[PDB]
Parts: C-alpha cells; structure tokens; sequence
C-alpha cells in the first residue's frame, strides 16, 4: 500500500518545548572590583534574553507551561599575585523575590535573613540546585505578544512588557570573606513543562536586537540565486 | 532480579538477558545431475511486501523480458589463473530489457540465480570456489590513494585477481590469498558458496536472494554482491589432453522490481 | 538505613532528562483556563497550511514582494521552462523560509510527501496550459520538456481552474531523508514546462503571475531535534 | 627536507569550470586552515578545520584533506574566485605554512 | 552417554558485544598551548578509530544495536614553575550536536547555551556521566560495509562513510579560568545494547591502516613451521 | 527522606555491569525493522560452518594459494605419513587462523568434540585409501602407521567417496580445556597416514591435492570471554 | 515508567509524556 | 528523585558485612559438581575425631 508508521511523538509540544534552555548568565564575585562583576547581582526574570528559547516561545501567542529552574554554578579564581590559600568550601545562595516584595539594599541586609522569600543553599561540589515553580500569571495565559499599552490613554509603554511580572533572582555568596577574590558564574536553565500552546504564529525572520519590543531591521525573505530556472541534462 | 523499569524510553532499559532444467522465461538450463542447488541464507527470492515498501510509486514487475537466463562471457582456466570476480547488478547492466529497466528506473530490488558451469574429463584435475559475497568493501593497491570505479567492476568483464600483490595506483588490491577485503580466503565458506570439484561436479547452482539494509535501493552506485571464482586446486593434465578449459558464467534475475520512474541515467 | 550503591551517572545535569523536584511556592491556586481558540497541540499541525514559496528570488528582488511572482508571457515556440527548483526543503534557499522549511529546521529528519499548489493570478479571458513535472533523483536533470514528461507529471489548464494540486509523492531507499542534505539521501528536482501557450484576447497586459505554495501532506513526520542554524547572538540582549 | 607548499604553483581558469587546489604539507596534521590573500589587501579566512566555513565565503567553496595532503576545491569559478590562496598549520615546530596559489580568470 | 551440559550463554550476541569499549580519547586544555591540547575539542561519533572494538562489529555486515555512553575524565596540572593554587573544582561539559546542528565556533560561542542540543554537566569527584542514545539511522539497519558510491555517477568517495553522520561530541571546560593550566583527557566508552547482527562476516587478518576505508597491507594466511608431519615416537 | 546507606562499590565504574541510564533523546521514533536474510543470534553458528585449513604452511607457502595444498603421490613403500598436526585450536599455528580459531581467541576456554572434513582434489581416475587417525595425549605421539592404528581412526577410500568427516571424540580430565594451551590441558595429536598407495592409470599427472576444513560439532560451547591478542595498534586510526 | 508521584503539587510533576 | 538521606556508617568497608555486588563477568556456565565423597558441612565435625595427645612432651 504502502502500511505507514513514523508517529508524530517527537512533533509534539511538550518534546519541541521540554529541554533545559539557558535564559540568563549571573556573574558576581566576592571581592567587589566594579560594577558589574560585583557581589551580589540580580535578575528580573524575563524569557527573552537567549534567542534560542525565545523563538521557540513566539512561534505561539499564548502560553500556559510550567517551569523547571536549574542553575549550574561554577567558579574561577581571579587573577592576582600569588594563590596559594587553603579554602573551605563555597555556599551560594539563590533567592527569588516575588513581584513587589522587599529588595536586598546591599550585601549583608537582613532580606536574605527573610522568612518568606524562598532561597536555595548549595556547596560547590555536588549535584545542581533544581526547583519549580508554578504558573505565574493574573490572567489565564502568558501573552507573548500584547499589542497595545499600558496606561488607558494609549500612552507610556508600548508592548508585552507591562503583562511581565514575574519577579526578581538574587545571587550572592554566603561566605564572608575568602583569602583572596572569587569571581562566581550562575547560569539558569528553565524547562517548560505541562505546556499549553494556544494560537500559532509565524516563525521570525530577522535577529532581534533588543529585550523589550520587536523592534527590527528589515531584511529580504530568503537567500537569492543566479537564475529562476534551472538547466543541465 | 528485580526487572524493574524507571525510564520511560526502550533505548533506556537494561541488557537483554540427468534432466532436472530450469526453465526460466524462454531459457532452458541443463542440467544438475540430481546434485544439488544451494540457496541463499535458506531464503527463496521473493517480491516486495507492504510492511516494506516506503516508495509511494507502483513497482514495475516485467517478469518474463528481464527474469530470463542471460550467458555472461567465457573466461579461460589455466595453471597459473588466480581468480575472478563480477560485481552484480554491473555486470548484468548491458544485457537484454533488464539493463534497459535500470537506465529509466531510480529504484531497484531484486534477487538472481548463478550457473557456474566448467566441463572437463575424467583425466582433468583441479576444484574452483564459486562464493557469492555481500557488500564486499574492497582495499585500494596503493593506499591513502582513492582508485577508479571502472577498476572494481567494468560493464561485464571479469576483473581477475593475481598470484603476487598489486602495486597499481588505481586499482584495488588483487592478492588472491587476501580475497581483496584483507581477509583469509579460507574462511570465505561463510557467504552463499558451492565447490567445483573437477572428478565429481562439473557445475555450481547458487539462489542468492536480495540482501540489503534498505528495501529498494538505487543499482547504478551500490554494488550488492559480487561473485568471486577462486580456483584452490590448480588445473593440471597431461600435455596431450585438451588444454583449454574454459569457464562460463550464467546468471538470471529473479523477481526484480523497479521504483521512480524518469528520463534516462545515470549523470 | 537501607543499603543503596550509586551507579555510574550521578550527580549529573543532562538537559534532556525527566525527572521531579520540589516545588517553590506550594499550595498554589492557578487561576482557571479558558476556552481560548484555536489550540495547537502539535508542530506539524503549524506545518500543514500552506505558505507562498519565494520561486522567483533572483537578486535583488528578495528585498521587495516581487519574489512571490513567477512570470509567465505569450510564447513564441513552446515546450519553454517557467521555472525549477530542487525538492530541498529546508536547504535549498527557495523553499527554506517558508513555513514548512523553519520547522524542519528545527529538526534533523524528514520524510512524507510534499503538496505543491499554484495560484493563477493572471486575467480571466487568458488561457493556457503548463507540465508541472515532479522527477526522481536517479540521473540527471531534466533540461527539455521532452525529457520531464516521462516522470510524474500533471497538466494544468488556466481556463479551467486557477488553482492546480501536485502532491509529490515520497520516493526514496531509506526511511527518512536528512534536512542538511547530503549526497547520499537525495530528493530529485521539480520543473514547470509551457505545455501549449499564454493565449488573450487584445487589450490584456502580457506578462502574468503565478503564485506556488508548500505544505506537507498526512503522511508527514520529523525526527532528531536540534536547534536552528538561523538566528545567531555573542551577548545577552539587553 | 624541510618545506612545505601547495603543489601547483600558478593556475589559470575561465569562470565556469572546477578550481581544485592541492596542499603538501612535510608533517602530518589534523586541522588546515585556507585563507584568501588578496594582492595588496590583508589576507582574510577561508576554510578552518579543513571543511568547515568562514565569515563571507559562499556556499560553493568546498575543502577536505587530511594528513600531509590538503584540497580545497571550488565548485564553479565566479567573478570573485581570483585570489591567492594560503594554508596553515599551528605547531609545535610550525613547518612553516606554504606560498599561496596565483590564480587568473580565463578569457 | 554422557548428558551434557554447558549453555552456549556466553556465545550470545548481547553478551560478546555488550562490554564497556573505549572508542575515542578526547584531549582538551585551559590555557591554550597550541593545537592540539587546545581547550574546546570535538570528535564526530565514528566507532572505526579503535582496533578492538572495530573487528568485534566488523564481523557482522549489518547491526541495530543501542548504546550507552560513558565518560572517564580525569584531569592532571600542566608543568610550569610553580603550583601552589587554590582552585574550586573544574566543571565539564560535553554537548551532542545532532547531524546538521549549528557548531560552537570558538569557546564562549553561545551555542553552549543553546536549548535543543543536549549537554550533560559533571564536575570532577562524582561517578562518570553515563547517558543513552537510541537507534539513530534513516535506513534499518548499520551499514558497517557498503560497496558502493555516494554519487550516482559513481564517482566522489568509495567505502562506508556515506552511511556515518551520527553527529558529534564537543567537550569543553565550563570554569572560567585556571590560576595554572590544567589539561583534561575524557575517555568515550561506547556500549552496544539490544543488539540485532544479521549477515556474518568472515574476521578481518591484517590490522587496519586508516579511520575511513578498509586499506590494507598483504599479510600471509598464518604463521608458518618447519615441517608438516610432525614426527617423535 | 528514606534513610539510606552507601554500601562499599558506589560511584564505581566497573566495564561489565548491567544498569540502566537516562536516555538523551527522548520518545524517538525509531525505523521499522526489515526481514534482512540470514539472521544469526549466536558466535558458535558462524564457528560451526567449515572453513579449509592451512596445513601445508611451511615457509614461504603462507604467502600463497599453496597452504591449502596438501600433497599427496604415488608411493614406493606404503605405511609412510602425508600430513600432521597438534590438535590446539587457538593456539596451533596450523588451525589458529581458521574460522573455529578465530572465534575461539575471543575466549580463554573451550570444549566439545572437533570435525575434520576432508575433499581430494584429485583426477577422477586415481583410487587410494587412507588412515586418518587421533590420538589421545597420554604419551606419546605416534611415528609409525602401527602405532597410530591403536587409537581412534578411520579408513578413507578416493576411489569411493571424495568427502570424509572425522569426528574427533572428546576425551579429558576436565570440563574444559584452555584456549591458550598449557601442558596440563593437552588434547592429542591428528595424523594421517598412507593405507594403501595413490594407483593412477597412465596420462595422469602425479601429484594431487587433499583439502581440509574444521568446524565445530554440536557439543561445542566456550567460556571466560576476552580480548583478542591479534590485533596491535598504539594511537588511534586518523 | 514507574509513574509515582513523590510530592504533593502539580507543578512538581515529570513532563506528561 | 525519591528524596533520600544518609544514615551515619554509609562509604565504610566493615570487613564482616554481608552485601551484594556487581559481579565481574556474567552469565558464566560454571562447571557441574560432582559427588566428590567425604563432604564436610561444619567445623566442629573435624573436631569429633580423635587425635592422639602428646602427653609426654618433656624436653626434648
């Protein structure tokens, strides 16, 4: 006939979704030379950093996954004169602030000395940190793409960044004090999981350019070639 | 013992643990003194089924026109002869309304039957190999050099090995002892084989069916077996008897299909 | 306790793995779903509507909407070529922008069958005929109308309908074909043929267009997951 | 005993035919990179890793070799197809790199 | 009679095949000292560089095995003039590039942080990162000889290699910097599981040449003695 | 959580265990499988089809199509020997590079009883017999053709048949016997001897040629897999 | 494919495959 | 995973537990035993049989 096969498992929307995508590269220290690359550093978490899982995501108008946040957490030490120090090992801590809640001012506030903001303590040595988060949202979708603005007058701000709210990430070093500077790279990793993709959209042509709107620059819609015919026998 | 599954894949689980013819279209061979015929690995040669058959396209099954009993040409057997060889479906690409399907057709399936037929008297002596081996990957004479393809198999000339090794900068290497895969020729009785003894046999009947990864495949870049005649005991007779003794090969297609129908090939 | 060994694996951070782990926020009261339209549960779906195929991109016309729009004018002798591409969806720079071409190129597989479908959009009084052929890999090209007559083919009146369906049919040895095409996994070539002529009556401008678009028939499946080699960055976007 | 060049020291093609180029090398190698010299301008890169790609190469630009034997070979030569092509190899007691293929357009 | 006894359990298919075999040794650095032992190697998956386990497969024309992959990476401190340096402990990364896929160019190249290509993470002190693939082919079955071209004209590469593009392996340090090089070794260990062999092949003689065809040196059919009857009382 | 306990051999990376592992790409669609002829499911159904040994591997015949060539001619005095050889499969190196020894270095001990299978590529004129003989270790070997008569033996006729199997008895101490043989494991000595003569009418060259295959009877089996010692390389093939 | 669930929310679940 | 935790005397070789282990090389077709006569099950079974004492051990 013939009798066919090659199921559609790989095509779904949880197998094209589900895979441990980067979104944003921490860096922080433990002697602060400058800003950046001081301690302490944060991050409002926002999904359009990488344009890798970024694309993935505006291929569909409406989202409603889950999440999986990983970090893999890895560090160097700094150039200097000398290195020779014994050292115990390095405890890191991730804290998420949830939309509106207090901020850690400086390094050695008492925020990080909360009882309501989640935090996740690791030693450098063992397996990555791994936690999940619900569906954060007030409507029934996540709107990847809001077309209008944010004050009724149809002023202010222009695009999906007034529907994004959903928090901040603070990183720091639990230690006091090491012997000689440390400088710390957190790297998240989100996952979407129990995703619902509503309205399909077309797939972006040109490389974006900034983490806030669509702006663009235009570009032709393919790659040219000599002739519209093509010949030999 | 447990048996116990936590994954979700199958690629994740854990180890498994006379006058007997042969009338072929308008072609009579004769004969196999009730000898025998040895067929392939125990299979008979058999068309397509539907479990198979990615192609979408209708096959085209001639069944008369291209599965007749088609004479390849005459090779002559002497004292100092090394060997033969012919790559399959080359060697049939010019014969008849089957090399004819091959040019119009971009897919190709099907299986033969080789006759290999040496006639000799009773005061002749000698014993050939008739092996017919799958996917035989042959090594360059002079390496980390590339060799031509009209060296592994011209239009139906048999290519023959050699006594010494081959010092050729294009061509494969011949050493007969080698078989040309690098392997002991002793140990080629694993592939479809049948012996020539000289004293008993006079013939060998081989049914090799179609063996291949793919169900269809393209026939003008993919050499599906060859067929290599190794003399092991050398001719020998007395200088009054009749020196030539040839060696003719007749082979046949059996159930060929064909798949892509376009203008002719094979650029 | 109970006496556990730990194998090989340990301690590792594949991404592509499946496992749990304890929530953030518990006892979370998610707000209830609607019934928003139009829901998409799989990529092929995306893959299955048609999208017009940018045939006639010779430079530079792909910086404007003339690259939508394949010429056709009253012959001279006929049998002439309208245009031609390679069935490369995915590679080939004609059918990869389109919309069946950015979601193989999210993978590293292809196989199924491929619908090609045209749009006359030329006057109402014009008439005429074409030989869209489809040709197997095999060898070679087809360079006359001669020669790509005795492959798949159909022929299209414009008189009759403005909108012909040629459903390429999936002809290959192997299983799947590989999107970054290769030498070995090849697909064969697809060409458009004057079968008689662009006949009008006076007072009709001579030079028409032809619209073509891809989509993927039922049969359509991919494999491998990969990134795309499209989009490229060095920093963060800020 | 000791240098290391292309083979074909001056070529010559008319735009439309195959430029295949051939590097010598005295060592083997793994990697061979191939540049794009142009005359009085700073030469640019070409093919790394003996296959791969560069910045502004087109597609046609193919190139494998490996051992002391190298081949970059063009497919179809184009108005912008006439350069002077170099090799390389980064040692550990560099060889040292060829002379660079002297090309011209045929008319 | 005797009654007899010994299960051919050891003879099986699964059980020859299925042994833990290194099939490539990948070198890779920190500080750059040349190439190679340049930090960022690659390797595309082949299972033809190691005699051992070349011959094993290379008895059977056509297999359907799976596999499970293992890493032994193990790292020593280059020689300078001094050593003395505390260090936090070296994380590993070795991403699969899927046959197509976009490659890292360069080091810090944000195809590390890509979200569809695979990549597992392991810092140095746990157990060895093991990981499965399926049966990645588009015909049914590997093709461990293939006689024939790659082009229909019969011309461009004779031999086996048109049917291997199992993709590739890149290896990279993720740490930023070492204060003193360190030079890494990570070992592949492919294990052939739920093996189907099909056609046998007679065992290869002479000992192979090169990683891509089946070139070979003639070698006498066995070694030889003095004279063939044997002869004492 | 569950209270554990590492037991001794944890994070451990043994070359022959049997755990499972996390897959790196998930719900793969794999091809279907095809009938391909000649399936083979285990190593002793390639070791039990014959294959024709080296025996006359005297220097420089290894080199050639001669080491398949036993000798054999018309006698003056009968009783003399035409070939011989230890039965040390393996490691003898007269059967070691067959298909049965091939198999066999693969393993570090071996049992079951041997088939030798004999053809006389000779004229179809020529009438002779033959005393093919195995001869238990014990002590010694055997020098005269009245001494290799008193163990296991046959009579071969060429003017009858032209094939004769020779099924070579198990007999030892041990379950098993050593692939890479010591004194302790000794197996025997074959050889064979001229009963009668090789009587040829005239016009008939004199000498002729005995073929020798070796297979594996049913009662074969082997033990403690290993690593070849044949192949030798020291960096990896480029 | 064991399919237990060790914790109590559904966002701690495995993928749905 | 299934969320565990360590019990205090975990990583330690105690040369007198009694645990299992991977084995080396398997699916192995040892040998059958015969019946070998004179069979001994236990350690006191050596000790009630007689052995005659060196009472007169007086130097030398």
């Amino acid at each position: 006939h013939v009798i066919n096969y090659h199921t559609r498992s790989e095509s779904s929307i949880e197998n094209f979704m589900g895979r441990a995508a980067c979104v944003y590269i921490a860096q922080y220290a433990t002697e602060k030379v400058n800003d950046e690359l001081d301690r302490y550093t944060n991050w409002e978490i926002t999904t359009r950093q990488v344009a890798q899982l970024r694309r993935k995501l505006e291929m569909f108008t409406y989202m409603r996954f889950d999440l999986e946040i990983t970090f893999v957490i890895t560090s160097s030490q700094r150039t200097s004169t000398t290195y020779a120090s014994d050292s115990p090992p390095l405890t890191h801590q991730v804290m998420y602030v949830p939309p509106g809640g207090p901020i850690p001012k400086s390094y050695e506030d008492f925020a990080w000395q909360t009882s309501t903001n989640p935090s996740v303590f690791w030693t450098e040595g063992n397996a990555p940190p791994r936690m999940s988060i619900p569906f954060m949202s007030v409507g029934n979708a996540y709107c990847n793409f809001y077309d209008g603005w944010s004050h009724f007058s149809q002023s202010g701000v222009y695009g999906y960044t007034t529907l994004n709210n959903m928090g901040h990430l603070y990183f720091r070093h639990v230690n006091k004090s090491t012997a000689y500077p440390v400088n710390s790279v957190a790297r998240v990793y989100f996952k979407p999981k129990h995703v619902k993709a509503w309205v399909p959209r077309a797939p972006r042509l040109c490389p974006y350019l900034k983490a806030r709107n669509v702006n663009f620059n235009v570009q032709g819609v393919t790659e040219s070639r000599n002739k519209i015919t093509l010949d030999r026998s | 013992y447990t048996n116990i599954n936590y994954y979700k894949d199958s690629a994740s689980n854990s180890l498994n643990r006379r006058v007997r013819s042969i009338t072929l279209g308008n072609s009579t061979i004769t004969t196999q003194e009730c000898a025998n015929v040895v067929v392939g690995y125990g299979v008979w040669p058999t068309y397509l089924s539907d479990h198979e058959a990615t192609a979408v396209d209708q096959p085209t099954q001639p069944d008369v026109a291209t599965c007749r009993f088609y004479t390849l040409e005459s090779v002559k057997w002497e004292s100092s002869s090394a060997g033969w060889w012919w790559k399959f479906p080359e060697a049939l690409s010019d014969m008849g309304l089957f090399g004819q399907n091959m040019q119009y057709h971009y897919l190709g399936r099907t299986g033969y039957t080789i006759h290999v037929q040496c006639n000799a008297s009773k005061f002749h002596q000698g014993c050939l190999l008739v092996v017919c081996v799958p996917e035989a990957e042959m090594g360059a004479a002079t390496t980390d050099h590339a060799f031509n393809h009209t060296k592994l198999s011209n239009i139906g000339q048999a290519m023959e090995f050699s006594a010494k090794k081959s010092t050729d900068q294009t061509g494969p290497q011949t050493a007969v002892h080698n078989a040309g895969m690098g392997v002991a020729v002793g140990n080629l009785t694993i592939f479809p084989h049948q012996w020539i003894n000289l004293r008993t046999n006079n013939s060998a009947t081989i049914v090799m069916p179609y063996i291949n990864s793919v169900p269809m495949d393209n026939m003008y870049r993919h050499y599906n077996f060859t067929l290599m005649v190794i003399p092991f005991a050398k001719l020998e007779h007395s200088p009054q008897a009749s020196t030539y003794v040839p060696i003719t090969v007749t082979v046949a297609p059996m159930c060929a299909e064909y798949n892509g129908l376009r203008l002719a090939g094979h650029q | 306790g109970l006496p556990t060994m730990n194998t090989p694996g340990s301690t590792q951070f594949l991404t592509s793995d499946d496992f749990q782990s304890p929530s953030a926020m518990p006892q979370f009261d998610v707000t209830p779903e609607i019934q928003i339209p139009g829901q998409v549960r799989n990529l092929m779906e995306i893959a299955e509507v048609d999208s017009v195929v940018p045939v006639n991109n010779t430079e530079g016309h792909v910086n404007s909407m003339e690259a939508y729009r394949i010429p056709v004018r009253p012959q001279t002798s006929s049998g002439e070529q309208v245009f031609g591409f390679q069935l490369q969806p995915g590679h080939d720079s004609v059918l990869k922008h389109t919309l069946l071409g950015e979601i193989l190129n999210y993978y590293a597989n292809w196989s199924g069958s491929m619908k090609l479908t045209f749009m006359y959009c030329g006057a109402a009084m014009a008439t005429g005929k074409f030989l869209i052929a489809y040709s197997p890999p095999g060898a070679g090209v087809p360079g006359s109308r001669r020669d790509a007559m005795l492959g798949t083919h159909v022929i299209w009146d414009v008189g009759l309908q403005s909108s012909c369906v040629l459903c390429v049919p999936w002809i290959s040895q192997t299983n799947y074909r590989y999107v970054t095409s290769d030498a070995y996994t090849d697909a064969g070539y697809i060409t458009c043929w004057y079968q008689t002529s662009i006949v009008t009556p006076p007072d009709i401008p001579t030079t028409s267009t032809i619209l073509c678009f891809v989509s993927a028939c039922n049969d359509f499946s991919v494999r491998l997951l990969r990134d795309t080699p499209f989009i490229t960055q060095q920093a963060l976007f800020q | 005993d000791i240098e290391l060049t292309q083979s074909p020291a001056i070529m010559s093609a008319s735009p439309g035919e195959k430029v295949t180029m051939t590097c010598s090398a005295s060592s083997s190698l793994r990697y061979m990179h191939w540049y794009q010299q142009k005359s009085g301008t700073s030469p640019k890169r070409w093919i790394y890793d003996t296959y791969n790609l560069a910045s502004g190469v087109p597609v046609r630009f193919s190139g494998s070799g490996s051992g002391t034997s190298y081949s970059l070979t063009i497919s179809s030569m184009e108005a912008e197809d006439a350069a002077t092509y170099y090799c390389q190899q980064w040692s550990s007691n560099p060889p040292t790199f060829g002379a660079g293929t002297k090309l011209e357009l045929k008319r």
